[PDB]
């Protein structure tokens, strides 16, 4: 099998750089943030623009959607994170805590939770109700580059420029495990498996590996693209074929054969880094954003 | 700081 997406529509909103793009868990919206301190809500299905959501003082690196589709959680310059009513864009909390700036987050699957990283090098645990820090975790010697819950919410994993990934108790806060690679290389991003049973990460030598944490292991490889430089968010595509989907700094989409590791599509049009791809909850559809030169979104298709 | 580089 071998994936055959096309571009359906090109989203010009931003007026900077974007930096993440996540579909909503209902399949329903997605949601963009971006170098011009602005978050937008488009539709999934057509690009059409929902709204726009101020309130950060600085740039945003990332947003993440809670499971029920209602709230926004977003990371910025200016060293806060904030919770967002989406259907009315009022900012419910301003999560504050850390001392540089915040870079990624997630909510976990029940969203009771957020968890972030920061230039600070710390990765900070939220809960979403009070706003409050529940914990602050040590985690890292370097600027924290991404932080994940595992399907069931126990897990956290975390990346840095530092070389290291690793796996955190979100109940305990311990570090349960700690990935290491003799090479060290940045590790620009990382990602659950929708198994909980790997780990994909993403290294600033060119290079995605598909790690079992557990046993320490580099179970796949995949290699083509182009990333040394940025942060660039991984998927995996899972709606139809199974394939692993990144940005390149090469302005390429590319899609892999998990199983295979061979580069099964690139997808052209950007004109600057895809900083960021994301993948629909239940269709085949694919969302892709790039950088200063380009700063559009685009949406596109597949039938497998 | 996502859309520079580090």
């Amino acid at each position: 099998v071998k994936p055959n997406y096309a571009l359906k529509f090109t989203l010009a909103g931003h007026t900077k750089a974007v930096s993440s793009v996540k579909f909503s868990p209902n399949g329903e919206w997605l949601a963009s943030s971006s170098a011009d301190k602005l978050i937008k809500i488009w539709g999934a299905y057509d690009g059409k623009f929902e709204k726009t959501i101020s309130g950060h003082k600085l740039g945003i690196s990332d947003v993440a959607w809670s499971s029920d589709s209602n709230l926004l959680v977003s990371a910025s310059d200016d060293k806060t994170l904030k919770i967002w009513d989406v259907s009315s864009g009022k900012c419910l909390k301003t999560l504050k805590g850390h001392s540089n700036y915040v870079f990624c987050c997630n909510f976990n699957p029940q969203s009771n939770l957020i968890v972030s990283g920061s230039f600070d090098e710390s990765v900070r645990i939220w809960d979403v109700k009070t706003g409050k820090c529940l914990k602050t975790l040590p985690a890292h010697s370097d600027p924290v580059s991404a932080v994940h819950f595992n399907r069931d919410g126990s897990l956290i994993v975390s990346s840095s420029y530092d070389g290291l990934c690793r796996i955190w108790d979100t109940a305990s806060g311990q570090c349960l495990k700690t990935l290491i690679d003799d090479d060290n290389p940045p590790v620009s991003f990382v990602k659950f498996s929708p198994n909980g049973k790997y780990i994909l990460a993403a290294t600033l030598d060119n290079t995605l590996k598909l790690w079992d944490y557990s046993k320490g292991k580099c179970l796949k490889t995949y290699t083509g693209h182009k990333n040394e430089k940025y942060c660039i968010f991984a998927n995996f595509s899972v709606t139809g074929g199974k394939w692993i989907v990144s940005g390149s700094e090469d302005n390429l989409v590319y899609i892999w054969n998990l199983q295979t590791k061979e580069i099964v599509q690139k997808l052209q049009g950007h004109t600057d880094v895809v900083i960021s791809t994301a993948c629909h909850p239940t269709e085949n559809i694919i969302a892709s954003a790039a950088l200063e030169n380009d700063k559009t979104i685009k949406l596109w298709k597949s039938d497998c | 700081a996502r859309t520079e580089v580090y």
